[PDB]
C-alpha cells in the first residue's frame, strides 16, 4: 500500500523483566539488519552456474544516540556494565509510530548486551548538542506487527 | 461590425473573472498562480554522432492561490492545521475561466490530489493601506486542462 | 425516479459533439420516419444528435420486393457519421414516396423559405 | 467473563474458543438466516464485526448449525463486518441497508428474492450455491436450468466438508471471504477464481475436468476442486447469463464497485444550483476517480482515451425539459479487463 | 445600501490596525511579519510508476516584528540581554487585528515559545528624516491563527 515515514519512534528497554519507561526519547536509531552468511562452493563440470551454500545468521549491531539527559535508568545500566561490575542483559522494544501515536510494527531485540558507549565531542568553537552515541549488541531479533 | 456572438469564439479569454473549486467548497480567491505541466530531459549522445533527446521524468507541481482574510472565515488555515504527521485530507482544486456572472465556464483546470504548504500569515504594518492576505502554497500532481 | 439522488443504468446509448457552425448548413433529403409528431412540420430543425432522437427513430426503413430482394436505408446511419466528421444544424427534410408529384416539386418552395441552407445532400443508394 | 474485584491478573482458562484476526475490507456479505435460528429477530439486521462478536451472540459454537460453520468459514478467509439478515425479512431491509455489495444464500434458498431484489439500478450481486448431491454429465441440462439467467448472481457447486464440522459446508459463505479477500489484495478487476482455501475447508465431492466442460457454457456453475500442487482452490469466473457484456463476475463486480464509488464521489451535487458550472464541477469529479482506477490497471487499453469517456452538457445528453424536470444525465463509459480462461499447449516432437 | 453591521460580516479587514501583547505585556509595534505555518514534503516513487505525496517535517517559524525606540522604554533590548549561556525567558505573543479603538478583536494570531534573536539597532545617517527604529527577530513554534 502506501509507505511510511521514518520520524516517529520510540524504543523502551527491559531491565530484568522491568520495563523503563523513562528512555524513549532518541535522535535516532541504528536500523536492523540481518544476513545469512553464504560460502559460495564452485564444483566439477559445473562452470556456468554458481552454486551457494547457507550459513549461521549473522545478526546487526544497533546503535541509537540521544542528547545527553538527566541520569536515568538506562545511564545506570551502561555505566555499571562498562565499569566492569556486572555483565547483565537488557531487552530492548523499538517501535514505529502511528499518526494517533499507535504502534506500526515493533522489533523485540533479545538479550542486548551494552558493548560501547560514547560522547560526542566539546568544543567551543561551534554550536551543538552533546549526544550519547551508546550501542549495543543484541543476539536475536524478533520483528512483530503489521507494516514491517 | 462584430457581432456579441463572434466575440464569444474568436476572442480571447481574461484573467480577471474566474472561480476555484476547493473539492466540494467554493471560496473566492484572489490570485491563483504556479500551476504548469514540466518534464526533465535525457540525452544520450554516442560515438558516430546521434543526439537522441527524451523527455524523461514528469517534475512536480506546487501551485499559489492567495486570499484576502475574512472576519468569521478561517478555512485555509484549519487546512493546514489539519495535518497531524503523515496525512492530510487531500482535496481537488478546480479553476475555471468565467462569464460575467458564473453562469458559464469557458476553460477549466483540475488539479487531482492537492495538500497544503506553507500558509503564510499576513504582514502587519501600520502605515500601508493593504488588506490582510494571506497564501497557501499546495503541492499536488496532475494538472490538466479541460475545454468548456 | 419519484426520488431524489443517483440512478445508475447501464446499456446506455451513444452521444456525440454538437459543433455548431451556421456557415455550412445542410439539409438531408432522405426516407426518415418521425415518431413524436407524424403529422405537419414538413421538415425539422435538428441542432445535434439529441434533438434528433427526441424526433426520429433510430430505425432503418425496411423496405421488401416480392424470392425476394430487399432493401434497407441507410439515412438514420449515414447522418450519424455527419456528427462524427464534423457537426452542424441540419435540417431534416424526411421524402419517403420520391414519386408524388406534387410533393417532389415543392422541395425548393419550402427550402428556400427558410434561408439558412447551403449544402444539399442525399444520403441513398437507390438511383431511382 | 469473570467479575472483577481486586487489581491484578486473572488466570481463569476458555478451552477452544477457535479464535481468528480482525480485518478490514470493502465487502459486505448480506447473510441469509433460516427462519428457525433464534438468536436472530425479523424485521431487524444485527452486525457482525469480527468473529469474537458473532461468538458474543450465539454464546458458544457448535458444528451443527448450518449458519454457525458458515460464518466461521467466512471470517477464517476473508473477514469483513457482514449483515445477518432472517430469510422472511430480507426483501424489505437489503434495500433499507447501505453497504451492501453481496447477498449470500448461507444455506438457503433465494431464488425467490434475487429476482424482485437485485436489479441494474442497484449494486448487488448475489452468490449462491449449488445442488448438495453430486451431478453428472448427464444431469447437465436440468439443474442448469433451476437457477435463473440474471448477470448478478454466481453458482458455486462443491459444498465444503470441514474437520472442525460435522454438517457439510456450503460454498457461499466461503466465497464471500474469497470476494473480500481477493478486492484487498488483487484489486476488484483480477478475477476471483485461482485462490487458495484457507481455514482447513475440503471438497465434498471430486469434480473432473470433462465433467466442467458441460457446466460453464450457458447458465455456468463455477466449481472449486483440488490439485496435486497447491491443495483446494476455486476455478470459475462465469456468472450466469452468457452474453459478453456480462459473461465474467469481474466485469460485473468491477462495475458494481464503480457505480458504488461514482455515486459517493459525486454525491455533492443534490440540490446544487442546477447550470453549467456544476456539470463541470461533476465531470471532474468523476474524472479524476476514473484516472485513478485507471493508474491501477483496472481497465483495459493504454491512454487515457481509449480507457473511459465523461460527457455531460445541454443538449450532448441532457435536453432543455430535462433541465427544469431537475435532471443530470450522466454517461461514463468504462472498458475492463477479460480474464484468460484457456490456455493450450502444442508439443511439436520436432524441433527446427 | 449596505448597513454597517453588513460590512463587519462580510467585508475584508485591514492591516493598519493590530496590537501585539508579549507575555503579559502590551507594546505597541510598528510592524510585525513574517509568520507562517510551513511543511516539507517527501516523495516516494516505485517502478509501474507511482507518484506518492505527504507531508513531512513542521518548517521552523521566526517571526520579524519592529518597533520605534523610546526616551526612557527600553523593552526589546533587556529581552536580547537576558539571555546568558542556554535559556532566555520565553514569552508568548498574540497578534490581533482589531476595532479603531481597542475594544474588539476580530482575528487573533498565538505563538507559543518565543525567544529573541537578532535585535537590530538603528541605522544612523544625518542626512535622514527617520525615527530611531529597531527590530527583533524572534524564533518560535506553532503559530496558530484563532477566530475572534
Amino acid at each position: 500500500y502506501t509507505p511510511v515515514v521514518s520520524h516517529r519512534f520510540m524504543a523502551s528497554f527491559i531491565f530484568n523483566r522491568i520495563p523503563d519507561p523513562l528512555d524513549i526519547r532518541f535522535q535516532r536509531i541504528s536500523g536492523l539488519s540481518r544476513e545469512l552468511q553464504v560460502t559460495q562452493y564452485s564444483e566439477g563440470g559445473e562452470n556456468a552456474r554458481n552454486n551457494y551454500l547457507a550459513e549461521k545468521i549473522q545478526h546487526g549491531t544497533l546503535t541509537l544516540e540521544r542528547g545527553v539527559m538527566t541520569v536515568s535508568p538506562l545511564t545506570w545500566m551502561f555505566d555499571r556494565v562498562l565499569s566492569g561490575e556486572k555483565i547483565a542483559y537488557a531487552d530492548v522494544v523499538v517501535m514505529l509510530l502511528n499518526e494517533n501515536s499507535l504502534p506500526l510494527s515493533s522489533w523485540t531485540l533479545s538479550n542486548a548486551l551494552p558493548v560501547r558507549w560514547q560522547t560526542s565531542d566539546f568544543d567551543a568553537n561551534s554550536n551543538a548538542i552533546l549526544v550519547n552515541t551508546l550501542e549495543l549488541r543484541y543476539q536475536d531479533m524478533r520483528w512483530l506487527g503489521v507494516k514491517i | 461590425s462584430t457581432s456579441t456572438s463572434q466575440i464569444a469564439v474568436e476572442y480571447p479569454i481574461p484573467v480577471y473573472r474566474f472561480i476555484v473549486s476547493v473539492g466540494d467548497e467554493k471560496i473566492p480567491f484572489n490570485s491563483v498562480s504556479g500551476l504548469d505541466i514540466s518534464y526533465d530531459t535525457i540525452e544520450y549522445r554516442d560515438g558516430v554522432g546521434n543526439w537522441f533527446k527524451m523527455p524523461g521524468q514528469s517534475q512536480s507541481t506546487n501551485i499559489t492561490l492567495r486570499k484576502g482574510v475574512f472576519p468569521g472565515k478561517t478555512e485555509l488555515f484549519d487546512w493546514i492545521n489539519s495535518i497531524q504527521l503523515n496525512q492530510v485530507e487531500k482535496k481537488d482544486i478546480t479553476i475555471s475561466l468565467t462569464n460575467d456572472a458564473g453562469t458559464e465556464l469557458l476553460m477549466t483546470w483540475n488539479v487531482s490530489n492537492a495538500f497544503p504548504t506553507s500558509l503564510t500569515s499576513p504582514s502587519f504594518d501600520a502605515t500601508s493601506n493593504d488588506i490582510a492576505v494571506q497564501e497557501i502554497t499546495l503541492m499536488a500532481d496532475r494538472v490538466i486542462m479541460q475545454a468548456v | 425516479l419519484k426520488a431524489p439522488g443517483v440512478y445508475i443504468e447501464e446499456d446506455a446509448s451513444l452521444a456525440l459533439s454538437v459543433s455548431n457552425s451556421a456557415t455550412a448548413v445542410p439539409v438531408f433529403i432522405g426516407k426518415f420516419t418521425p415518431t413524436v409528431v407524424d403529422s405537419i412540420q414538413v421538415c425539422t430543425r435538428i441542432s445535434n444528435w439529441l434533438e434528433f432522437t427526441s424526433s426520429f427513430s433510430l430505425a432503418p426503413t425496411v423496405e421488401i420486393v416480392v424470392i425476394e430482394t430487399i432493401n434497407l436505408s441507410p439515412a438514420v446511419e449515414a447522418l450519424r457519421l455527419y456528427f462524427q466528421n464534423g457537426g452542424g444544424a441540419c435540417y431534416i427534410y424526411p421524402l419517403n414516396d420520391a414519386e408524388d408529384e406534387l410533393v417532389l416539386a415543392a422541395i425548393p418552395e419550402v427550402i428556400e423559405q427558410k434561408g439558412d441552407i447551403t449544402l444539399l445532400v442525399c444520403p441513398e443508394l437507390d438511383l431511382d | 467473563t469473570t467479575v472483577t474485584s481486586y487489581p491484578g491478573v486473572y488466570i481463569e482458562e476458555l478451552n477452544s474458543l477457535a479464535l481468528s484476526v480482525s480485518n478490514s475490507a470493502t465487502a459486505v456479505p448480506v447473510f441469509a438466516v433460516d427462519e428457525q435460528n433464534q438468536y436472530i429477530s425479523e424485521d431487524n439486521a444485527i452486525r457482525i464485526n469480527s468473529w469474537m462478536d458473532y461468538l458474543n451472540l450465539i454464546g458458544n459454537f457448535n458444528n451443527e448449525d448450518k449458519l454457525d460453520v458458515s460464518v466461521r468459514a467466512y471470517f477464517a478467509n476473508g473477514g469483513g463486518y457482514c449483515y445477518l439478515v432472517k430469510t422472511t425479512s430480507l426483501e424489505k431491509i437489503i434495500p433499507t441497508l447501505d453497504d451492501v455489495t453481496l447477498l449470500v444464500a448461507a444455506g438457503e434458498d433465494i431464488k425467490t428474492t434475487v429476482d424482485v431484489l437485485c436489479q441494474p439500478g442497484k449494486g448487488l450481486f448475489a452468490v449462491f450455491d449449488g445442488p448438495e448431491t453430486e451431478l453428472t454429465i448427464n444431469g447437465a441440462e436440468e439443474a442448469k436450468q433451476a437457477y435463473t439467467a440474471t448477470p448478478f448472481a454466481a453458482v458455486y457447486y462443491p459444498w465444503l466438508k470441514a474437520d472442525w464440522a460435522n454438517i457439510d459446508i456450503p460454498p457461499s459463505a466461503v466465497m464471500a471471504g474469497v470476494y473480500a479477500s481477493v478486492d484487498l489484495s488483487r484489486g476488484v478487476w483480477k478475477a476471483p477464481a485461482n485462490v487458495a482455501l484457507k481455514g482447513g475447508l475440503e471438497p465434498k465431492f471430486l469434480v473432473t475436468d470433462e465433467l466442467q466442460g458441460e457446466y460453464n457454457t450457458g447458465r455456468a456453475i463455477n466449481m472449486i476442486r483440488n490439485f496435486s500442487n497447491t491443495g483446494t482452490t476455486v476455478w470459475g469466473a462465469r456468472t450466469l447469463e452468457d452474453k459478453d457484456n456480462w459473461r465474467y463476475v469481474p466485469v460485473r463486480r468491477l462495475f458494481n464497485s464503480v457505480e458504488r464509488d461514482i455515486k459517493r464521489a459525486m454525491s455533492f451535487a443534490m440540490f446544487e444550483p442546477n447550470n453549467q458550472p456544476t456539470w463541470e464541477r461533476v465531470r471532474a469529479a468523476i474524472s479524476n476517480y476514473l484516472y485513478s482506477l485507471w493508474q491501477q490497471g483496472g481497465l483495459a487499453g493504454s491512454k487515457e482515451e481509449d480507457a473511459y469517456f465523461v460527457q455531460i452538457g445541454k443538449g450532448i445528453t441532457m435536453t432543455q425539459e430535462q433541465i427544469d424536470a431537475g435532471q443530470m444525465i450522466v454517461k461514463v463509459g468504462l472498458a475492463a479487463v477479460r480474464p484468460a480462461e484457456f490456455i493450450i499447449l502444442q508439443f511439436t516432437q520436432d524441433v527446427e
